[PDB]
This record gives structure tokens, C-alpha cells and sequence, in this order.
């Protein structure tokens, strides 16, 4: 078994399409983090 | 070398806070020490603000 | 911080006696395989500390294959403990697989250190 | 001169050129290393070495004609160079070699000899050639679980697995009339236009090549072939590129050309370029730059390759390049756009009009298989003078702004930031 | 002054100027390499490096190459930049500055890196030593400056005065009409260069055959063999090289390279056998020498070597047309041998 | 086995043991040098320091030198402590440990440093090249391990098993009593070593004269000359060397060294001329080789040679019966020139 | 920070203007020899600051003799000022020995750096 064969990742890979949806979730929750942090600090 | 590592204050901040080769098996027990440090800092701050209006 | 030579002396004293060995070897085996390090797939010659100079002198003399296998096992142990799981029942190490490989280097290096220490402060030999 | 094409199953394309006087003729197939299951990768290269094993003696002794081949991802071609007056015997050899007889070539002992030679060659490549191995691993890790990541020369196990059955299956399933095109680059005008359309000159298996289901994809990943014994460090980056036959190919090519290449030990290359060259010249960081835009039929790969010896500052080396990519995607000056236009014109004129007819024939076949007609130099220049700063900005907004990247490295990569500090340097500044 | 060009409908133009002075004509060990590395920078009229950054901004690039008997300055540019580039080439081919303050920090590191790179490869070192033993301090000098002999700015300037002359020049170009190069060279700085004497030798060099050297290099053991070839019979060695390096001969898996080098009055037909170990090298070189001394037929390679020569000849300086008609048979004679690497085990000249 | 000694009333004793196996008999390049560097440490029972530091505490020291055909182990100690030293010395030469984990950190750096020191001296490199070119891979071998050929620990152990035998060994040393030295060997481990065969060569070696080598060296330049000499006429070259290196001849202020090495079957007569610049070296060696071939009466040098031989050969290991009684004339024939340093300016063997 | 090219321009403007130069040169040399650095055995080039990178570039091109003399003069000046003394009129720099040995390198480096930074940020306007 050579290293050119990537190990199995299907059990953890994102089967759904629209990778922007995950990006949208990530940036929305980062914005929520910033929002709550700023509100609490103020 | 980036300016972040160039300025002495920024270099110290990066080497002591931003960049630190911590081990990869850290549990919450090790974060408990940083939590305690933050508790100590907030205790000092609130004590200082308490003594300002204290006799 | 305990010398290996004393442990070797105790082991040599206890194993050669027939009754003590036949009464305390299986219990030692069941303690060691209930310890937990064999469960994760780590050879016993890797759990000990690596900061005293004796270890540094010891595995500096270790062959390339043993060092490579040690590095692989160490990183796999780190990743497995980070993952909060255990390896499957096929890639572990059996009783015969846990052969001692780091013993002679410790014995020789620590004997050299001991003779250094006990010869530097020698007396006039009255 | 302009090219002439016609198609009756077989496609005959000629690029007449009185400037050169070494006529060549060959066959370019549309299936390469991208249309083979990972069960046994090393079949196309095995066929290439079989063609390059014993018929060389036949062609040398019988007459004067030298043959060569190259397979990268889908431009599997078998070019047979010749003299201007020997195209008839060149096509005679090609006919006698690729339809009948096709049995004496696949002799057993010859097959094991070729297998041993290929195994030695691939082992040597794996052991020695680092700059191409990192790119091959980037290909492998950028197209996971897709017949576009498997290496073009295969793995050791793949070569040692099968012997004759899958080789003949590949020959029967991919050497057909549907995706075969003859080429006539050199110093010939019209005899190629007729000799290919002849009763004696036919291609077997007048059927269809099997069609794959999962075409292609792209997902970010890492591979770390950390061999700290090696002195230097070879690393590479990549972003989702653009396939051939897209109305942005020249824009991506110009974006790659803007930053350009750089060699530290060449005084000429140290005294030109853009801001990043000065930034990395202030504190020594790296030795080589290679900004590439790899384009295939299914997908593309636009990225960056380098080799450095100052192992301590890999993070700085990556950080400066990523910040310059962000500068490109936010604000471009017109003087660098003009110099990039001129440099790209020079490099493309050099590449598409080299003095060796073999490269021209390979490019002509690659264009004809997936285009139907070659695009001349004048039209390329016309389409590149229309490139503007707004067009480059709009293109870089879609491709270089928060998109998946893949990194392949080897050597001493202890200081390489794993995945987050290398990806979070694109849209996390004071924008 | 020799002026020539070539025109073709291709829309990329190349211009090159060749001065007939190189490491063969170097008075010191590596003065020619330093001159070539110091060549294209620090001009008096314009600036040094930025005023050619503006040149490459116009649609072209520059290159300088050091060879056995040539220092070629080639320029590739679009169809419209011919006059500017020819003027710039005349401006740099003007022994302009040779400033000492920009030599101890600009060309010495480059020459050092070049020498290190050439030294790491055993084949290049073996080939250089083959030249050293075949030709004495005439045609045979080290291409790359090492440091065994010290040179200074004054000697570099003297050598540049010696070589950069109007009479000893050669300019050629492709995709350029003959007429534009006919005039524009005359109405430029290149025609106003000092007129020297062509350093071309009217007689062939003297070669000494039967020598041998041994070097305790570390790495891959390399054995080499090089016969000096005159002008009368020069295509025979070319067809022999093509025969040996091809797949037609029974000797293909045990020869790393059998190239040939060409000069204006002869050449040196070399040969290389290399491997990581020594027993294989010894056996291979022994049987190669034996079955080459026995004699192998050479006629059934004329067409293949004709094709190889035709596809090879793309540069302007095409040598005399090597008529491959008179090639019948060959028999190896006295040669010169060099051993590099694990030289303790490699065979000597007597028992080879 | 051969045990001998000489008596003296002085109160400092010398014990030396000789093994007649060296770099001449080395199977590989530097196996003998690594063996000697690995020789005196870590006996299977006697530790490297825990029982060798007391030897310094006792009042004596140990040494192990190397030559072309001798690794001598020498011990110097106070008069009344012979038995302990002979016991320890016999213990060490017992193929004792040869630990694989002590070669890569103790003797390898020492050999590296020794090679680095020997490389910087042009005269040492000239001697090495002269030996390797006059004698092939027999007597002439690389004296120091440089890494050209790979050597394994098992090879070192095999070489030690081959050389450390009873017959290929002599024990000597002045300033000690004869009978007690003869008695303190039977009751020692030295009496139980394998009884192999002597490695001494019965006949003279094979010598090739008339060759030449050149090495491009950065720094000083040296031009050496060597002559292979048999046992029949060896005192003549000794008196010639002493006459040349002395102040009696005119060729004295320019010659660097004129040493001579003697073996049990002949020797080599070297000669040296070294300066900082090659301008004077060429003329110096030209005139030396010109007037050497003219001949020179040599008998006005016998007494000084006798004095010098007496003062250098004070050791018990006396050389052969040199007899300076029939030296009348000398005239050079053919030699083996070697050039180190600058190579371009130093002359060639053809016209020298 | 002040470009030396402007200083050279003003100097050549003054030097070829008859009346203004005749008025301003005697006061100029009188100011130079009342400045006091002449007594301490200092040449003028040893006084101008050597910190910003362009000065370092200029220094790195000096022949070794000038650098050695400069180092000696700096060391002697430090030693002399440490004792608040002044050596008598034997080490004093003569009137015509205060020639600028470092001006041409400064001017060349100034010109090169200035045109480099000018052409780096350039437009393609006609
Ligand atoms: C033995 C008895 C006590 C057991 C305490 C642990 C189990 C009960 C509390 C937790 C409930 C189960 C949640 C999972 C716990 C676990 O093993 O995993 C955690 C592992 O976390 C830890 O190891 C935290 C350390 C503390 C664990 C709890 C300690 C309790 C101490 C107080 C006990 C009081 C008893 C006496 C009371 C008088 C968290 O993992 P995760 O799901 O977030 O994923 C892994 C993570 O993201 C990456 O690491
Ligand atoms: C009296 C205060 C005046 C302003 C103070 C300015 C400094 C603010 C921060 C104070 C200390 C905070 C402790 C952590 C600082 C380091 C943070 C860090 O390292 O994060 C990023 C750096 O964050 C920064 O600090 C970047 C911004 C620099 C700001 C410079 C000064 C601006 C001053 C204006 C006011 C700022 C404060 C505003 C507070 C609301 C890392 O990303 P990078 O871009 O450096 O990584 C690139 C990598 O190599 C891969 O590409
Ligand atoms: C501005 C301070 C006073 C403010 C005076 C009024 C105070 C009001 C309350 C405090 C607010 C401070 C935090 C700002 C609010 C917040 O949560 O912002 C989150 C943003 C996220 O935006 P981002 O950092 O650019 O990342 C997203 C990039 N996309 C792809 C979406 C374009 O940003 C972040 O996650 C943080 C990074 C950038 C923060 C904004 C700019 C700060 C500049 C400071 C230095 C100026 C020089
Ligand atoms: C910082 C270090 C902490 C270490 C651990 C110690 C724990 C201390 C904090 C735990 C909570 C204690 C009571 C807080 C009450 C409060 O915060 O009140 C303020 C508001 C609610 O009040 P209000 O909005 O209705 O306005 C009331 C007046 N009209 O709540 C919050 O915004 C909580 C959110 C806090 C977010 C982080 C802020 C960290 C401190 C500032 C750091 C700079
Ligand atoms: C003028 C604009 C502000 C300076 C920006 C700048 O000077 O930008 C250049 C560097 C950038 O450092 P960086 O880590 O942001 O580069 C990260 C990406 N490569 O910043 C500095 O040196 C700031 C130094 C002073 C800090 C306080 C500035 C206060 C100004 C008021
Ligand atoms: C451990 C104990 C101490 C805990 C805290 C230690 C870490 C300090 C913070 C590190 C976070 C970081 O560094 O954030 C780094 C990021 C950006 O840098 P970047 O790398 O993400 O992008 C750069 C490379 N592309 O700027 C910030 O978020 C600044 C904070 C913004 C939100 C607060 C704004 C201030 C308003 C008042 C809030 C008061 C509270
Ligand atoms: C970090 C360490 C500290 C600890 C553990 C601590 C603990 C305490 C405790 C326990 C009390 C109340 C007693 C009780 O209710 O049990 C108290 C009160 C108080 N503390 Fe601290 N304290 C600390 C630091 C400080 C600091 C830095 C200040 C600074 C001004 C401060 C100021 C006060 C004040 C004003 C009170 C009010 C009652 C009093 O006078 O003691 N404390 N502290
Ligand atoms: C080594 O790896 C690390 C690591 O790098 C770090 C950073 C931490 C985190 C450590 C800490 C958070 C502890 C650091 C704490 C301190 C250094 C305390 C210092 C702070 C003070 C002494 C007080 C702070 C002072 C102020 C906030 C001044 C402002 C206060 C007032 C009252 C002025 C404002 C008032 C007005 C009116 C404006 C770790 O825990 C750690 O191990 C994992």
C-alpha cells in the first residue's frame, strides 16, 4: 500500500453540496461570537 | 521576518501568547490554569474597584 | 528517579527461586496487562521518562529502526488519546511483541555513570 | 500558418511550417491517466515504455525515424519524428505497429523486462525527485476519491499487481476510433491529409470509450511527507483552477504570470518583479518560485511551488505570498498588468512556437481533441489585449477569495503551520 | 564585423550576439566566467538593472551564456522591439563600468554557487578533468572560477578590452528581416566599438593522448573515456555517438552519456559510465572497452544520426555540413581515461 | 611471538608492543586507522576510564600510533610497575568489546578531525598521492579514513581478528629488565590468543614509475618527486637525502623536505619544493631536476649521514644493517612527479 | 535625514557663483576650523551618522584601509574624550587633510536608491 492512496474519509466527509452553506454557517456564528462579546464588554 | 515578530513588544506578545508549541494531548485540566489566572486578574480588578470607594 | 540496576537485582533474586517465580509471575502478567498501556498499543520501553541524562545517553545509541518505530508509536498514541478512543483488535502488540529493547543501553550507561560518580570521589585507600 | 482539420472517425490535423525541415507524424489519444480506476494505475506508462522498448531497434535499423511519447493526464500521444521525405515509411511503421501485428510486441519476457525497468524508474523518481513528487502528491490530495488524483506513473503495488489481462483490456477500451487524432506537424502540407484517409490506414475498435460517473471535484487537504533527513524543504500550494475551453483561461494565465518566477542565485532574476520579491529579498526566505496554472479537461489547478533552505521562516514565506495574493485580489496597478501582458506574450510565443516539432505536435493534438480547431497566435494576442484590471479583479474575487487550498510538503517542515494559520490569512485583516 | 539575420512569419523574434572569446581564450583560470557573470549590468549611459527592468517591461528578456569558446548574449522580444533591444545590446557590450564596489557582492557569490553546483555532479567534474588531461593550458581551462588563482578588477578590464572588439564580433537573429539588421547595427554603438583582431586560431589545437587522472570523490563512481577528434574525420564520431547512445546497439543499459563537443577546428568525443557501486562500473567499463576495441559495425545508423543532427541544428552557427556518406567501419584506438568516485576499486588503464 | 628488552639504570621504563599489520594490509581504505583510533578503549572487563585513570594515578601513560605498516602500542611508566602495565596491555589487545554504539560518537569524530588536519597540509596530500601513484592498491593505500569507501563495524571486527594474533605481534621496550619481561607474558592473556600466520610480505612489492598526477588545491603550491627503492640499494638514497637536506649542497635553501621511508622490503624516497607563489616554484623545480640528472659526487657526506642515522635510530627496534661504505656517484633516472596547489602554472612532466 | 544629492546641488551652485562664494567661503572654512573636531583628530566623514541602511551600504563598500583608519580614529576619539583632554598639535588634523573619502560612494548609493524607488512605483502615462 503506497502513500498515494488517501485513507478512508467518507464517514466524515460532507456528502451534501453547497459548500457556501457551511461557510455561511461558520461566518454567521463568528459574527454572533463577535456580537455577544462586544455586547458583554460594553 | 514579518513585522509581527520584528517589533519588540509585538515579538514578545507573539512568542509568549500567540505562538507557543503546546502539546497536542491537552485536556481541560491544563486550561484550568489559565482559567485560574483570569480569575486572579478579575479578582484584582474588582478589588481595586472596590477599594476606590472604601474607607 | 530510581536506578534500573537495583530493579534488575531484585528481579534476578526473585525469578530464579522456583516457588517465588511460580507464585508471582502470572500475577505480574495479569497486573501488567490490566495496567492499560498494552490496551492502547504501546511497548513498555516507551512509557518511562525522557528527561534525565541517562535516557538521553541511552536512546542516542538506539538503532534507526527502533527509533522510527518509537516515534510512530508515540505520535499514534498522542493522536489516539486526543481522539478519545482505542485501536481495533488487530494492530495491538501481543505478549511476545513487547520484547525489551531498551534494557542493555540503560544498564551500560547507568553503570558508566555510577562508576564515574564513585571513582571521582575516591579516597586515598588507607 | 493556419491549420487544416477534417474528421471521418479519425481526425487529420496539419500545421504546415516551411521554417522547419523535420517532418513528424503521430497519434494522440484523448484518454490518459485520468480515465483509469485506481485498481492498477501503471498501465498507460507501461504501454509507453513498451512502445519505447524494442520497436526503437526496428525503426532505427529499418529506416531513419525516431519515436517518442509522453502522458501527463489525458494527452496520451505517440509521436514518431522523421525526415521530410520519409513520412510514408513513418506511417507504414505506425500502421504495422498499432493494428497488426499487435501480438509479437507483447511478448512475455519483454513484458517482465519492461515491468522491471518501470519499477526501477518509479522507485528512482520516488527516492530522488522531490520537486515533482510534491506536485504529484498535491494532485493526489486535491482530488481525493476521483480518477484525477491517481499518479500518472502509478504506484509500486499497482505495477506489480496485473500482468497482461488489464493491459489488453485498457488497449481494447481506450485505443479506438472515437478519440484518436493523427498529427502532421513539421514540413508537410497535404499528403498527410490523404494518407490517413486510406483503405490500409484504419483504427480498430470502432465503438465507444466507457464513460465515468463521478467526473471531478475539489477539497482542501494536507499531505506531509516529512523526511527530516533531507536538507531542504519543498512545499506547494494550490487553489481550484479553470479547465480548458473556458472564457477565463487567459485571465488565470495572466494572474499566474503577474507574480512570475524567481531564482535567488541568478542575478538577473533578483533585479525585477513585484513587491513580494523585495519583501523576501530583505530577509532571505526562499530560493525558487514557480507560479503555475495547470489546466485539464475536467478541472484546473492554479497555485504556487517553492523550495527553501531557511527552514525557520516557512510561516513568513507563506504569509508574504498570501498577503500579495490578497493585494492582487484587492488592488492592481496598470503598469504591472502591462508588464504581465508582455511577459505572457513572450512566454506563450516561446512555448507555442518552439523549434522542436514534437512539442508543437503534442500541443496541436491536445487542442484538437478537446477543441476541434487550434487557436492561432494572433487570436490569442487579440483576446489577451482585452484583459483589464477590472476583469482581473472580478476573476480573482471569485477564485482567490476564501476558497479551499491544498498544501503538499516534504523534507524539514516542522515550522509549517498545519491548516488554520495558513488559511485564515485571506479574509481576516482590516479589509 | 559579421552581420546576419533570419526571417520567418512567426510572431516572436530572437536576436543574439556572439563574441569569439571564452574560457578557451581566458588569460587566467576563471576570468572569463567572472566576465560573463559581470556582463549584463552597470552600464555607463543608462542605469544598471532598473533600466533593463523597463526593457523587460517592453516585451522581451535578456540572457548571457558562457561556453568553451563563446560568450553569447541572446535577446528574445516581440516583432516591434528590435531597434531598442539592439541599441541596448550595443550599450551593454561596451565594457562599461567594471566597478570594484559591485563585484565583491554581486558576481562572486553567483560564481561560487555555479562552481558548487557543477562540482556536486560527478559527471561535470569528470568531463572537466578529461578536458584538462587531453588539452594543456591552451583550449583546456576551468569554465567556472574556483579560487585557486586570484583575479582582480584590472585583469577583468584587460580581458574585456581584449575580447570586446568590433572585429571579433558575431551578431545573428531569427524572425528579423535581413535589411533592418543590415543597417541598424551600423547606426548604433556596436559599430563604434574598438576594432581588434579576431582571436580565431587558424590551426588545430595540440592534444596529448594516453594520460590518466584519479580523484577520490565521494558519491557515485564514474568512469570516463574521451578521444580527441580532428577536422578531417568528424562526422564518423557523431554517427558513432548516435549509434552508442541509441537502442540499436547492444550497449544501451550501461552507458550514461556519449555526447560529442564541437569546435571550429575539431572536438573531443567523450563517453560516460556511472553507477552508485564500483563492481558494476568496473565490469561495464571493461566489457565496453573490450567490445569497442574489437570493432562494431557503424553503417546502419546513418539515417538515424542524420535525423538527430537535422533536428539538433536550430542555432544560427551551423557548423560545416557533416556529410555522413563516408562511414563504413570503426576500430577504437588510443584514448584517455578518468576515474572518479570510489577510485580504489575501479580498474586502472593497463588492465582496462 | 618475540620478546626483547634492554637494561638501563635510569628510573623511567618504556614498554612497547608491535603488531605487524597496518594500512598496507588494510582490506578497505581506512579500516586500519579506525581500528587504531578504536584500539585503546573499553576492554571487555577494563572500562575506558574506571580502570585507565588509575594508570595515570599510578604514574604512567599509554599511547597507540599508526604508520604504513605498524600500529605500535607504547607504554611509559615508572621502573617498578611492569606487571600491571603488561597485564592491562594484554587485556586491551583481546578483541574485547567493539561496541557498535561507541564507533559513531568517539572514534569517528577523531578520524574526521585527523583527516581535516592532514588535508590542509599540501605536503601530506602530496605524500599520499605519491604513494598511491607509485604503488597501486597494495602497499600504497589511503592512510586516513576519509569516507570514500564505506566501512562497517563487522569489517573492523574481522580485521582485528585477523591482525591481533600471536605470530603477527612483537613485544619490546627499553629501560626494562629482560628476564622479568620474558616471564610476565606466559601468565597473561597474550599467551591465549589465536596462533595465526605472519602478515609480513615475503617478496618486494610492485612499483610503477613514470606516472603523474595533478590536484587543484587552494593555497600554497608544492611539487614533489618520488623514487621507489629496493632493499639492495637503500643506504645510497639515505645519504643522498641527508646531503640534499643539509647545508653542504647548494640545493638547500629552497628544498622543503627530503625525507625517506624504510620498510622491511624497500622504501620510497620523496622530495619537496613548496612556496606561497607558483612563480618561483616552477623555476626552482626545473633547476633541481636539471642539475640532479647531471650527477653529483656524494662521498663528502658519509660521516654526517652516520651521525644523523645514529641520532635518529636510538630505539631498540634497530633497522637493517645499513652500511654507508660504497656510495661514490649518483645520477637520477625516471621519477613520479606530483603537482599540488596551482595547476595551470606548474610545469608538466614532459619537459621537466 | 537629508539627501546628499541636494547638498551636492547647492554646493555646485555656490562654488561657481563668484560674489556669493567669495563672501561665504572664508566664513565657511573659519567655521570648519572653529568647529573643534579638527583638534580631536577626526575627519568629517567619521562624524556623519552611520545608522540608516543606506549609510551601512556605503560603509560596506569602503576599502579595508579606510575602515581600519576610521575605527582607529573613533577609538582614539573615545579615549581622548574620556579624559576630557586633547593631545597637542601633533595629532591635529591638518587643514588640507580633511578631504571627503566617503562622498562618492554616498552619492552613487543615493542616486541608485533614489532611481530604484522612483521606478519601482511608476505609471505607464505618456
Ligand atoms: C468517574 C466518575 C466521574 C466521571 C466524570 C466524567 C463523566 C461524567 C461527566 C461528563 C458527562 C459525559 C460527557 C463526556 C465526557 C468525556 O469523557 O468527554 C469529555 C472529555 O473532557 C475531559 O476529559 C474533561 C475533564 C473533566 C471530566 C469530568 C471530571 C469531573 C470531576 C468532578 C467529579 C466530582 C466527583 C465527586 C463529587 C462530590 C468531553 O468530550 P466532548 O464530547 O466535548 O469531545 C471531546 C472534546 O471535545 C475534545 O477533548
Ligand atoms: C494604546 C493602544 C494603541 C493600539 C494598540 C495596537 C495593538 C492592539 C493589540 C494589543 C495586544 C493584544 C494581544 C494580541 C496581539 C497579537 C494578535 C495577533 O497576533 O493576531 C493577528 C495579528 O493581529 C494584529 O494585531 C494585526 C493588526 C495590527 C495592528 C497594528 C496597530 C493598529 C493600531 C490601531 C488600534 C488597534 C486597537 C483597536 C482596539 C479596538 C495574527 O495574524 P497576522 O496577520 O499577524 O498573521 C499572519 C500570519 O503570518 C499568516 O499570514
Ligand atoms: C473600531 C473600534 C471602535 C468601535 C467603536 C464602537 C464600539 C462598538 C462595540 C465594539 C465592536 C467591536 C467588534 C466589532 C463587531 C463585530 O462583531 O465585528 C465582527 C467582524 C467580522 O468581520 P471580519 O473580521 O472582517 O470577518 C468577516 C469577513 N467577511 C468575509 C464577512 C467580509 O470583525 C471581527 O471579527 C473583528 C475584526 C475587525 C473588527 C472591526 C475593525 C476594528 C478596527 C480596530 C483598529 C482600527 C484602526
Ligand atoms: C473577565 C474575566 C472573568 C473571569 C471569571 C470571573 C467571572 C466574572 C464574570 C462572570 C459574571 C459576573 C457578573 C457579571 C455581571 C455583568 O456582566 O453585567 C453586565 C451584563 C448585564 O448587565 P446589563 O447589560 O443588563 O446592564 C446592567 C446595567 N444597566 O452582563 C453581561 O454582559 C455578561 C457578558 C460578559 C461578557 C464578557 C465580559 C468580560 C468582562 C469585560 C472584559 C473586558
Ligand atoms: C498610516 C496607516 C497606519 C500604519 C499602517 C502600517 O504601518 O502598516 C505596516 C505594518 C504592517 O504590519 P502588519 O503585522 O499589519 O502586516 C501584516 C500583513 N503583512 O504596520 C505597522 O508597522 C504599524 C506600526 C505602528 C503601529 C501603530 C500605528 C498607529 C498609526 C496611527
Ligand atoms: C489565554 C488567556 C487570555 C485569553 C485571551 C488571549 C488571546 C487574546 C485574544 C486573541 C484573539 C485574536 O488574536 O484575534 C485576532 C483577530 C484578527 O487576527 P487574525 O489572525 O484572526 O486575522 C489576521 C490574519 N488574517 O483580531 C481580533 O479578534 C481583535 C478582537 C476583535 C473583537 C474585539 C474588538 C474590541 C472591542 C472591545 C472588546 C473588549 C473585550
Ligand atoms: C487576589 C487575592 C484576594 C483574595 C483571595 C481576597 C479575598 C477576600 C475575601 C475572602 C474577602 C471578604 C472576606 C470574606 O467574605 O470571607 C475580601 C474582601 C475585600 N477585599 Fe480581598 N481578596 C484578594 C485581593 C484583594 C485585592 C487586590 C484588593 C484590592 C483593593 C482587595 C480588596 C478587598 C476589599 C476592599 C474587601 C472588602 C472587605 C475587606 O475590607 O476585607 N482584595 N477579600
Ligand atoms: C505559556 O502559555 C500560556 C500563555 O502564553 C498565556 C498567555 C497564558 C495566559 C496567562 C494569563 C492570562 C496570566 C497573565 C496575567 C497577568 C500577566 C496579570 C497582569 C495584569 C495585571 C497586573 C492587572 C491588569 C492591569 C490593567 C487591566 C490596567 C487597567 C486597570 C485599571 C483599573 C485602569 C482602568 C481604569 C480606568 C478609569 C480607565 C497561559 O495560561 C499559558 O499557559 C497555557
Amino acid at each position: 500500500k503506497s502513500t498515494y492512496r488517501t485513507p478512508n474519509f467518507d464517514d466524515v466527509l460532507k456528502e451534501n453540496n453547497d459548500a457556501d452553506k457551511g461557510r455561511s454557517y461558520a461566518y454567521f456564528m463568528v459574527g454572533a461570537m463577535g456580537l455577544l462579546s462586544s455586547a458583554g464588554a460594553k | 521576518m514579518a513585522f509581527r515578530k520584528s517589533n519588540v513588544y509585538l515579538s514578545l506578545v507573539n512568542s509568549y501568547i500567540i505562538d507557543s508549541p503546546q502539546p497536542s494531548s491537552i485536556n481541560y485540566w491544563w486550561n484550568m490554569g489559565s482559567l485560574l489566572g483570569l480569575c486572579l486578574v478579575i479578582q484584582i480588578v474588582t478589588g481595586i474597584f472596590m477599594a476606590m470607594h472604601y474607607s | 528517579p530510581q536506578s534500573f540496576t537495583s530493579i534488575a537485582r531484585i528481579g534476578d533474586y526473585i525469578l530464579k527461586s522456583p516457588v517465588l517465580s511460580k507464585l508471582c509471575v502470572p500475577v505480574a502478567n495479569q497486573f501488567i496487562n490490566l495496567a492499560g498501556y498494552k490496551k492502547l498499543g504501546l511497548k513498555f520501553d516507551d512509557l518511562i521518562a525522557e528527561e534525565n541524562p541517562i535516557m538521553q545517553t541511552a536512546l542516542r545509541r538506539l538503532p534507526e529502526d527502533e527509533s522510527y518505530a518509537r516515534a510512530y508509536r508515540i505520535i499514534r498514541a498522542h493522536q489516539t488519546e486526543l481522539t478519545h478512543h482505542l485501536l481495533p483488535r488487530n494492530e495491538w502488540i501481543k505478549a511476545q511483541e513487547d520484547v525489551p529493547y531498551l534494557l542493555p543501553y540503560i544498564l551500560e550507561a547507568e553503570a558508566a555513570a555510577k562508576e564515574k560518580d564513585e571513582l571521582d570521589n575516591i579516597e586515598v585507600s588507607k | 500558418a493556419e491549420v487544416t482539420q477534417l474528421s471521418n472517425g479519425i481526425v487529420v490535423a496539419t500545421e504546415h511550417n516551411p521554417s522547419a525541415h523535420t517532418a513528424s507524424v503521430g497519434v494522440v489519444f484523448g484518454s490518459g491517466a485520468a480515465n483509469e480506476n485506481p485498481y492498477n494505475n501503471g498501465v498507460s506508462n507501461l504501454w509507453k515504455n513498451i512502445f519505447l522498448s524494442k520497436e526503437n531497434s526496428a525503426v532505427a535499423a529499418k529506416e531513419g525515424l525516431a519515436l517518442s511519447s509522453n502522458i501527463s493526464r489525458d494527452f496520451q500521444s505517440y509521436i514518431v519524428s522523421s525526415l521530410p521525405g520519409s513520412t510514408d515509411k513513418s506511417l507504414d511503421f505506425l500502421n504495422q505497429s498499432f493494428i497488426q501485428q499487435k501480438a509479437n510486441l507483447l511478448s512475455s519476457s519483454n513484458f517482465e523486462a519492461t515491468k522491471k525497468s518501470v519499477l526501477k524508474q518509479v522507485q528512482d523518481f520516488e527516492e530522488n525527485d522531490h520537486p515533482n513528487r510534491v506536485l504529484e502528491h498535491l494532485h493526489s490530495t486535491a482530488f481525493q476519491n476521483t480518477p484525477l488524483s491517481l499518479p500518472t506513473r502509478g504506484t509500486l503495488e499497482s505495477l506489480e499487481n496485473l500482468v497482461v489481462a488489464d493491459l489488453e483490456s485498457f488497449a481494447n477500451n481506450h485505443f479506438l476510433n472515437s478519440n484518436a487524432v493523427v498529427v502532421g506537424t513539421g514540413n508537410i502540407k497535404h499528403e498527410d491529409l490523404v494518407n490517413s484517409i486510406e483503405s490500409k490506414n484504419l483504427s480498430l475498435q470502432t465503438g465507444t470509450k466507457p464513460v465515468l460517473k463521478k467526473k471531478a471535484a475539489f477539497l482542501g487537504s494536507e499531505v506531509r511527507l516529512r523526511d527530516d533527513t533531507l536538507p531542504k524543504a519543498w512545499i506547494s500550494l494550490a487553489v481550484e483552477g479553470e479547465p480548458v475551453n473556458s472564457p477565463n483561461y487567459f485571465v488565470a494565465k495572466l494572474a499566474a504570470q503577474i507574480f512570475g518566477s524567481y531564482n535567488a542565485f541568478e542575478p538577473a532574476s533578483r533585479l525585477q518583479g513585484i513587491k513580494l520579491l523585495d519583501n523576501i529579498q530583505e530577509y532571505q526566505l526562499c530560493d525558487n518560485f514557480n507560479h503555475f496554472s495547470l489546466s485539464y479537461k475536467d478541472s484546473g489547478l492554479w497555485g504556487f511551488s517553492t523550495a527553501t533552505r531557511n527552514v525557520t521562516m516557512i510561516d513568513d514565506l507563506i504569509h508574504f505570498t498570501l498577503k500579495q495574493w490578497n493585494r492582487l485580489t484587492i488592488s492592481v496597478t496598470d503598469t504591472e498588468v502591462e508588464r504581465a501582458k508582455s511577459l505572457l506574450k513572450l512566454q506563450l510565443g516561446q512555448l507555442y512556437e518552439s523549434g522542436n516539432p514534437v512539442n508543437d505536435a503534442n500541443l496541436l493534438g491536445a487542442e484538437v481533441l478537446i477543441k476541434g480547431s487550434k487557436l492561432s497566435l494572433g487570436e490569442a494576442f487579440k483576446k489577451i489585449d482585452a484583459i483589464t484590471v477590472k476583469d482581473v479583479k472580478a476573476w480573482a474575487g471569485k477564485r482567490l477569495w476564501d476558497q479551499d487550498i491544498a498544501i503538499a510538503g516534504t523534507g524539514q517542515i516542522e515550522g509549517l503551520l498545519d491548516y488554520m494559520r495558513i488559511r485564515s490569512d485571506m479574509s481576516m485583516m482590516r479589509w | 564585423l559579421t552581420v546576419s539575420a533570419r526571417d520567418a512569419p512567426t510572431k516572436i523574434s530572437t536576436l543574439a550576439v556572439k563574441v569569439h572569446g571564452g574560457s578557451r581564450y581566458a588569460t587566467k583560470d576563471g576570468v572569463a566566467h567572472l566576465l560573463n557573470r559581470f556582463n549584463f549590468q552597470n552600464t555607463n549611459t543608462r542605469s544598471a538593472l532598473k533600466l533593463v527592468r523597463e526593457s523587460e517591461l517592453l516585451g522581451g528578456t535578456f540572457k548571457s551564456t558562457l561556453d568553451r569558446e563563446y560568450i553569447t548574449l541572446k535577446a528574445t522580444f516581440l516583432k516591434d522591439d528590435l531597434p531598442y533591444y539592439v541599441n541596448a545590446l550595443a550599450d551593454v557590450l561596451y565594457k562599461t563600468a567594471f566597478k570594484p564596489h559591485e563585484l565583491t557582492e554581486s558576481v562572486l557569490p553567483a560564481a561560487r554557487y555555479d562552481y558548487a553546483v557543477a562540482e556536486q555532479c560527478p559527471v561535470k567534474s569528470a568531463e572537466d578533468q578529461l578536458y584538462a588531461i587531453t588539452f594543456r593550458k591552451g583550449l583546456g581551462n576551468p569554465l567556472l572560477y574556483d579560487g585557486v588563482e586570484r583575479v582582480s578588477l584590472q585583469d577583468i578590464k584587460d580581458f574585456a578590452d581584449k575580447v570586446y572588439t568590433k572585429e571579433n564580433l558575431e551578431v545573428s537573429g531569427e524572425n528579423v528581416v535581413e535589411a533592418d539588421l543590415k543597417r541598424f547595427v551600423d547606426e548604433s554603438l556596436l559599430s563604434t566599438l574598438p576594432a581588434g583582431k579576431s582571436l580565431v586560431s587558424k590551426s588545430e589545437p595540440k592534444f596529448f593522448l594516453g594520460e590518466e587522472n584519479r580523484v577520490r570523490f565521494i558519491g557515485d563512481s564514474v568512469a570516463a573515456i574521451g578521444i580527441p577528434v580532428n577536422k578531417a574525420s568528424l562526422a564518423q564520431y557523431e554517427v558513432l555517438a548516435n549509434y552508442l547512445t541509441s537502442a540499436l546497439s547492444e550497449l544501451s543499459g550501461l552507458i550514461s552519456s556519449a555526447k560529442l563537443d564541437k569546435f571550429t577546428d575539431g572536438g573531443l568525443f567523450t563517453l560516460f559510465v556511472r553507477d552508485q557501486d564500483s563492481a558494476v562500473v568496473s565490469s561495464n567499463i571493461k566489457k565496453i572497452v573490450a567490445d569497442l576495441k574489437k570493432g562494431k559495425d557503424l553503417s546502419p545508423a546513418i539515417n538515424y544520426t542524420k535525423l538527430k543532427n537535422a533536428v539538433q541544428n536550430e542555432s544560427v552557427s551551423s557548423p560545416i555540413e557533416l556529410n555522413f556518406d563516408a562511414v563504413k567501419d570503426f576500430k577504437l584506438g588510443k584514448f584517455n581515461y578518468v576515474a572518479v568516485g570510489d577510485v580504489s576499486n575501479l580498474p586502472y588503464l593497463d588492465e582496462l
